[PDB]
RNA sequence: GUUUGACCUCAAAUCAGGUAGGAGUACCCGCUGAACUUAAGCAUAUCAAUAAGCGGAGGAAAAGAAACCAACCGGGAUUGCCUUAGUAACGGCGAGUGAAGCGGCAAAAGCUCAAAUUUGAAAUCUGGUACCUUCGGUGCCCGAGUUGUAAUUUGGAGAGGG
RNA sequence: GUUCUUUGUAAAGUGCCUUCGAAGAGUCGAGUUGUUUGGGAAUGCAGCUCUAAGUGGGUGGUUCCAUCUAAAGCUAA
RNA sequence: AUGGUGAA
């Protein structure tokens, strides 16, 4: 070539990459469990079934648990606002457990929120005072 | 006495081998009007309605190879089906169509439709053409000279 | 030469008319976003140490108002004449005579923008109206209905 | 060519 | 005149690419649970094939929901409609299977 | 086809209101009187030439109608 | 709600009010440049919902063309010529003229930090996406191209060079079929 | 298909043209032309020909009358 | 008020911020477009929806989530490959031209507007400026914007409420 | 993994019950002049003339039945 | 043929 020839001629220096290991030998990333039980001597197809888990969900075109026990054993292991409460307090204080009243009212109830709405944010209110 | 109107009408889809045989049937009979198109059924009932027109010549459109035409009339016309693979013409048919009434009927249509009424808004007084009407293997032949 | 449902336009409200509707209308400001600021920092401030109704100002964008025509919230609608495109509007008279709701076309876009603290607005509408001036304002309204509504009842007819 | 517009429609008011 | 010398390479081109897939999706299985499907007109209707998504039909009958479905890996077509008695069910029996198979890691 | 189209009020609305805002095309402008002298029969012929099918013009004469008798009457 | 009645004006294109502002218009553009800015888009529904918000940095032209390749494309083809930093997004007909045809084409800053910033727009800013209308990827382009779906556009449905080069190129694999 | 409803079409449909003179019905009516004798039906050679035939002696039947 | 102020429109600046051009061009996208040559002379068929010329891009481009294909116990965005097939189909049935659906695989991913009111509060953004942990965040001011900028919705419905 | 902060009557999802429920026009379409093809149901596009509908409209199959929803947009491999 | 460089 013009330009090709220019750059073997020059004394500037090619930009040269070795980057042909890589393209082969792949570092699992996403899941650390996997990783340390994962054979890169083996394909992909062949370290999954060392596992359990299936690479594929279709039947493949062409021919052919200690792991994923550890995969169900990570399987098994919110409050309300500062001026809620205190506006819920101001309800309980004012009606206790008469909601149609305080559904009713206008002086604590502006937001015209229905009984099913009040009494679910009363009955967790409850579990963190009394 | 003979006073008759043809209409042609044509289905989306029409060229080459079907418009050479529309533009020039439209072009050879005098009394032919020559519409743009129409798709469907009963409304081509109401556009005799309009021209006063009391024939019909309707080319369907179907599987992309064949050829379907419907032949009918203004009050109470019977319909048949068809499947083929400006100087006053002359007509001349067959012994076997008055055969039966399957036959019959069919030449009493193609006599003032396919032919011409004299009294003709576009009647040209010299002849130059003879038609050929003839039915053998159940299907009918057409050609001008 | 102009047909008709143009220029349905420049046959507008007459000067005594259309300043008694701002002596209305200047009463009912939207805030303006200084201020709106202004009135939460004073919320803020309150409410992060320790009630109010329904605040009544005018409607005013093009959608909102065709919405409220033809919904019934509409009681006054005003109109301004230019606009850059007429076409914009020009159903708007017409769809107002038919849901019955008042309208005037009031002289000057900008004037209306005034009104808003917009710099135009094509139209403006009250729709709702406080207690005092409830009176006033069906009042213009009649005023309105006369001295344009019966005054130009061939403003749908002739070019 | 100026015929008046004749208001079929908004001749009667909706409910 | 094209010539494919490299239809050796390609394979090997698509083979680190399924490889990369899977160093990236690690535990997951690289492809979306399709369903299986009729094939159309007279010449192939003895087939049942794999067909494109699970109808959102078949999806709510499963147990699960439209959305949440795509983020466990099951494909879902919209388009496609719900005709055949015998195809419905071998499908829904393929997803019930599909979520007694699968394993859910948590967010935390 | 489940979401055809079922008419809805408020657009059936907008189309007449429309309708006669607007007023009419020169072609129709033409057309009604075409009605009004020629009859229903001349009127159709015109209506089929100037669009493009029979049953767009047919529509169309029909549409014709319901503003004429609605227009004098009421 | 306008865009409802708007749109619908819009149908009847030959009657009295609009039949009207056309006679007007096409005078007053005839007074105008061939080329140029409009300040709010003069037909603003069909401006929105072909993808115009009245934010910064969406931008009006106006552009005027002679009557008899096509039109609605030029008319894009020579605004970007003109207003090169912006991207054309879209076009629409006006007015039409005995001579001339008008079209307020539409154009995005794609280097207005309004429009690289939202969302819903930045994809515009996407460097393949220079000289759209030069690439027939405007709307009336991409209709021109007869790029559709059906039995209709077989023979150019994806590229009718890449169509034509698929056909007329012998291919043979190693072991040879 | 049947035949009775075909003779109610032979009743409404079918007009006159013997009370007519043939200058109103100008159609010629070429019997005993049966045109099965015809041979080579797929070749197209015999076919051609007495077609031509058929119409040609149609001519001077109606030549008469002119 | 024969003053004065809104707006609208047209300007202006060696103001502040930007950006377009040219090169390369194998590939891709448009546009334009012959001739030697093939059937016997040449108007189509044929060289050829080529070469040259013009315009425009990218790491690819283009295409793309049906106004799709089908006639079935239906498929289901697109692109490619194998096949369908030298088939259907066209061609002074001749030089010959020449698909597509299905089927098998490669790869797989879907989505955003315009549409009916935030109207109990334009809830949105450009910029300027001061700081800060600076591919930005914040306050304060300026504008843009109601000829509609945000949230919600795109038919797979969806929204209002309970 | 390690932490520092998470808040506001905040943002959604599911099922049931009730109350509503809008989807792109000088475009589709039609006539004609050219271009494109091997295109027979002028296919596709352009120009020019005219120019629509909403229990619609587009396309296909024997008197119905099936199929999609144009005239806006984006997008890896 | 196309596209170019020259020129009493």
């Amino acid at each position: 070539s013009v330009r090709k020839r220019k750059m073997n001629r020059s004394s500037v220096g090619k930009a040269t990459r070795r980057n042909k290991d890589k393209q082969r030998k792949i570092n699992i990333q996403s899941n650390p469990i996997i990783a340390a039980n994962w054979d890169y001597s083996l394909t992909m197809a062949q370290n999954y079934k060392k596992l359990g888990l299936r690479a594929k969900l279709q039947t493949p075109a062409g021919g052919k648990e200690t792991e994923v026990v550890k995969k169900l054993e990570e399987l098994a292991s919110r409050s309300q606002s500062e001026r809620e409460e205190e506006w819920l307090e101001k309800l309980y204080k004012k009606h206790g457990d008469d909601y149609k009243k305080m559904f009713f009212d206008k002086k604590l109830n502006i937001y015209q929120q229905s009984e099913g709405d009040l009494k679910r944010r009363l009955l967790r209110w409850k579990k963190r005072n009394g | 006495m003979n006073k008759q109107r043809t209409l042609l009408i044509s289905s989306r889809g029409v060229n080459y081998r079907h418009r050479h045989l529309i533009q020039d049937l439209s072009g050879l009979l005098p009394h032919s009007r020559k519409e743009p198109k129409l798709d469907t059924l009963q409304q081509l009932n109401e556009i005799a309605e309009l021209y006063n027109c009391n024939n019909v010549l309707f080319f369907e459109a179907r599987k992309h190879q064949d050829l379907y035409l419907w032949l009918s009339k203004p009050p109470n016309g019977p319909t048949i089906k068809f499947y083929i693979q400006g100087s006053r013409p002359v007509l001349s048919f067959d012994q076997r169509f008055e055969s039966s009434p399957h036959y019959q009927l069919i030449k009493e249509l193609l006599v003032h439709n396919f032919g011409v009424p004299p009294n003709a808004r576009k009647s040209k007084p010299f002849i130059d053409h003879v038609m050929s009407f003839s039915i053998v293997d159940d299907k009918i032949w057409v050609r001008t000279y | 030469k102009v047909p008709p449902t143009i220029a349905q336009f420049q046959y507008t409200l007459d000067r005594n008319t259309a300043a008694e509707t701002f002596k209305l209308f200047n009463k009912y400001r939207p805030e303006t976003a200084a201020e709106k600021k202004e009135r939460l920092t004073k919320e803020a401030a309150a409410v992060a140490e320790g009630a109010s109704p329904k605040p009544y100002a005018v409607k005013y964008g093009l959608n909102h108002v065709v919405a409220l025509i033809e919904n019934k919230k509409a009681k006054l609608v005003l109109i301004a004449n230019d606009v850059d495109p007429i076409e914009l509007v020009v159903f708007l008279p017409a769809l107002c005579k038919k849901m019955g709701v008042p309208y005037a076309i009031v002289k000057g876009k900008a004037r209306l923008g005034t009104l808003v603290n917009q710099k135009t607005s094509a139209v403006a509408a009250l729709t709702e109206v406080r207690a005092e001036d409830e009176a006033a304002l069906a009042k213009l309204v009649s005023t309105i209905d006369a001295n344009f509504a019966d005054k130009y009842d061939e403003v749908k007819k002739h070019w | 060519p100026y015929e008046p517009l004749i208001d079929w429609f908004t001749r009667h008011e909706e409910v | 005149v094209k010539v494919h010398f490299d239809q050796a390479g390609k394979k090997v081109s698509r083979r680190n690419a399924r490889a990369t897939r899977a160093a990236k999706i690690a535990p997951r299985p690289l492809d979306l649970l399709r369903p299986v499907v009729r094939a159309p007109t007279v010449k192939y209707n003895r087939k049942v094939r794999a067909g494109r998504g699970f109808t959102l039909a078949e999806v709510k009958a499963a147990g699960l929901t439209a959305a949440y479905a795509r983020t466990i890996g099951i494909a879902v077509d919209h388009r496609r409609q719900n005709r055949n008695q015998e195809i419905f069910d071998a499908n829904v029996q393929r997803l019930k299977e599909y979520q007694s198979k699968i394993i859910v890691f948590p967010r935390n | 086809s489940y979401k055809k189209g079922a008419a809805s009020n408020r657009t059936k609305f907008v189309r007449s209101l429309v309708r006669e805002i607007a007023g009419l095309s020169p072609y129709e402008r033409r057309l009604i009187d075409l009605i009004r002298n020629s009859g229903e029969k001349r009127a159709r012929k015109v209506a089929k030439k100037r669009l493009g099918s029979f049953t767009r013009a047919k529509a169309k004469v029909e549409e014709m109608n319901n503003i004429i008798a609605a227009s004098r009457r009421h | 709600g306008a865009y409802k009645y708007l749109e619908e004006l819009q149908r009847k294109k030959q009657s009295d009010v609009l039949r009207f502002l056309q006679r007007v218009r096409v005078w007053e553009y005839r007074q105008k440049n061939v080329i140029h800015r409009a300040a709010r888009p003069t037909r603003p529904d069909k401006a929105r919902r072909l993808g115009y918000k009245a934010k910064q940095g969406f931008v009006i032209y106006r552009v005027r063309v002679r009557r008899g390749r096509s039109l609605r494309a030029t008319a894009e083809e020579r605004v970007g010529r003109r207003a090169a930093n912006l991207r054309v997004l879209n076009s629409y007909w006006v007015n039409q003229d005995s001579t001339y045809k008008y079209f307020e084409v539409i154009l995005v800053d794609p280097q207005h930090k309004a429009i690289r910033r939202d969302a819903r727009y930045n994809w515009i800013c996407d460097p393949v996406h220079k000289h759209r209308e030069a690439r027939g990827l405007t709307a009336t382009g991409k209709k021109s191209r007869g790029i559709n779906k059906g039995h209709k556009f077989n023979n150019t449905k994806a590229g009718r060079r890449k169509t034509w080069k698929r056909q007329n190129t012998l291919s043979l694999w190693r072991y040879r079929k | 298909n049947n035949t009775k409803a075909m003779k109610h079409a032979l009743e409404r449909v079918q007009l006159p043209w013997k009370k007519h003179s043939f200058q109103e019905h100008q159609s010629v009516t070429s019997e005993t032309n049966t045109d099965e004798h015809i041979k080579d039906i797929y070749d197209d050679t015999e076919r051609e020909l007495a077609f031509y035939k058929q119409s040609l002696d149609a001519v001077l039947v109606a030549r008469d009358e002119l």
